[PDB]
């Protein structure tokens, strides 16, 4: 997939010039630094030349300063390294390399020869169920993160491809409580601190009450649950 | 004047995080039309404050600091981190009070080829403090040899791009990070005087 192919080196007489070519596959040369490096003979690896990502700049080791030139053609997607006025001391095995600081997430880093002659804040919802009309459910919701005295906490309903429905709300440190016109009389929203959790006990089910109930936090926005799928037949 | 918590989370971009966005929420009533669940976010950690003090403005102002950085960068982002991110490009204070929120953006940030606009600070000459916001492209100096000119291999451009692609795993896919801090006032702000009647008549 990610691919930096060498090539440009030969064998010159001192004082000539070659041009070696960096062809990168998998990535836009211009997007990290790019970077020319050589190892001679009896010496371990040195950077010759690097070329920075899009306009940031090029740099030189100042043993090539005045006659290599690093550039990068985007279009063919290489980086090239011309050198001129070459003397033996260039003499060595040159390498591209691109500093993508482990971007290349995949691509773990050949050569062309050159010879010169603190809590989680979360609600879970239980206690669905299928029910037959008439029948009852209550819904827990124990919430971690938070007290739920010190929230608004409600209920909604989603049935699958229609909008989301409040069902009940109860007041923040407090106890007033409101409900949907569809369920007065039916369902009771409660809090129990000590268990940090809410409760919606359904009575006198009716199949229209069939959707996935979540339960919710004020927050600034909203804040919900998972949902417990609630199914009523007929 | 409803608090634009929605514009937070529903952002179409985010900042790179070494030049991360503060955002402040202040003065405003709740937004009861907006909501989020256990499958929106990733992570949701508060530290030393409940998040239902996100509710009511009357006597705080909230700062939500926004960026994108790579999924298993998240872990340092929250107080007593080292790391690239922290040491670099945004750090909580070891005494930090308030709530972290990240999700996986990798449907957002990354495209097919490679997504490269975000970018994270790579060198710099000691580590943030808390808070603390660089957004200077000076050439960093690694070795010896000052930088000058084009001098000096060893000179680096001091900014780097992440590279998203849709199918990385999902620790090197992006997220998107909210930061939410607590400004507690001393006089009462205008909004002082948003119902849960809204969605009950
Ligand atoms: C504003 O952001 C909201 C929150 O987005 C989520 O959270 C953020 C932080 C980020 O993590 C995002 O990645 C999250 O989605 C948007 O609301 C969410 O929209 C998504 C869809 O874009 C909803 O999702 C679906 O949830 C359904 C469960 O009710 C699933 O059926 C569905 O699954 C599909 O894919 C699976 C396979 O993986 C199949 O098996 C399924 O059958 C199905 O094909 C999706 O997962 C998510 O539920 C929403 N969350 C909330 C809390 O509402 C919101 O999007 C707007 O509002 C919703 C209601 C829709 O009408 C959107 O079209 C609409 O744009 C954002 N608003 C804007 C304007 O962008």
């Amino acid at each position: 997939q990610v691919q930096l192919v060498e090539s440009g080196g030969g064998l010159v007489q001192a004082g000539g010039s070659l041009r070696l070519s960096c062809a990168a596959s998998g990535f836009p040369v211009e997007v990290w630094r790019m970077e020319w490096y050589r190892q001679a003979p009896g010496k371990e690896r040195e950077g010759v030349a690097a070329i920075e990502s899009y306009g940031h700049g090029t740099r030189y080791a100042d043993s090539v300063k005045g006659r290599f030139t690093i550039s990068r053609d985007n279009a063919k997607n290489t980086v090239y390294l011309q050198m001129n006025s070459l003397k033996p001391e260039d003499t060595a095995v040159y390498y591209c390399n691109v500093k993508d600081d482990g971007q290349l997430a995949y691509h773990y880093d050949q050569g062309t020869q050159v010879t010169v002659s603190s809590s989680q804040v979360q609600l879970v919802e239980s206690g669905g169920g299928l029910v037959q009309a008439g029948g009852s459910l209550r819904l827990s919701c124990a919430a971690s993160g938070f007290p739920v005295w010190q929230g608004e906490m409600a209920w909604y309903r989603q049935a699958p491809g229609k909008e989301r429905e409040w069902v009940a709300a109860i007041s923040s440190m407090g106890y007033k409580t409101y409900y949907a016109d569809s369920v007065k009389g039916r369902f009771t929203i409660s809090r129990d601190n000590a268990k940090n959790t809410v409760y919606l006990q359904m009575n006198s089910l009716k199949p229209e009450d069939t959707a996935v109930y979540y339960c919710a936090v004020m927050v600034g926005f909203w804040y919900a649950g998972q949902g417990t799928q609630v199914t009523v037949s007929a | 004047n409803l608090c634009p918590f929605g514009e937070v989370f529903n952002a179409t971009r985010f900042a790179s995080v070494y030049a991360w966005n503060r955002k402040r929420i202040s003065n405003c009533v709740a937004d009861y039309s907006v909501l989020y669940n256990s499958a929106s976010f990733s992570t949701f950690k508060c530290y030393g404050v409940s998040p239902t003090k996100l509710n009511d403005l009357c006597f705080t102002n909230v700062y939500a600091d926004s960026f994108v950085i790579r999924g298993d960068e998240v872990r340092q982002i929250a107080p007593g981190q080292t790391g690239k991110i922290a040491d670099y490009n945004y750090k909580l204070p070891d005494d930090f009070t308030g709530c972290v929120i990240a999700w996986n953006s990798n449907n957002l940030d990354s495209k097919v080829g490679g997504n490269y606009n975000y970018l994270y600070r790579l060198f710099r000459k000691s580590n943030l403090k808390p808070f603390e916001r660089d957004i200077s492209t000076e050439i960093y100096q690694a070795g010896s040899t000052p930088c000058n000119g084009v001098e000096g291999f060893n000179c680096y451009f001091p900014l780097q791009s992440y590279g998203f692609q849709p199918t990385n795993g999902v620790g090197y896919q992006p997220y998107r990070v909210v930061v939410l801090s607590f400004e507690l006032l001393h006089a009462p702000a205008t909004v002082c005087g948003g119902t849960l009647e809204v969605l009950f008549q």
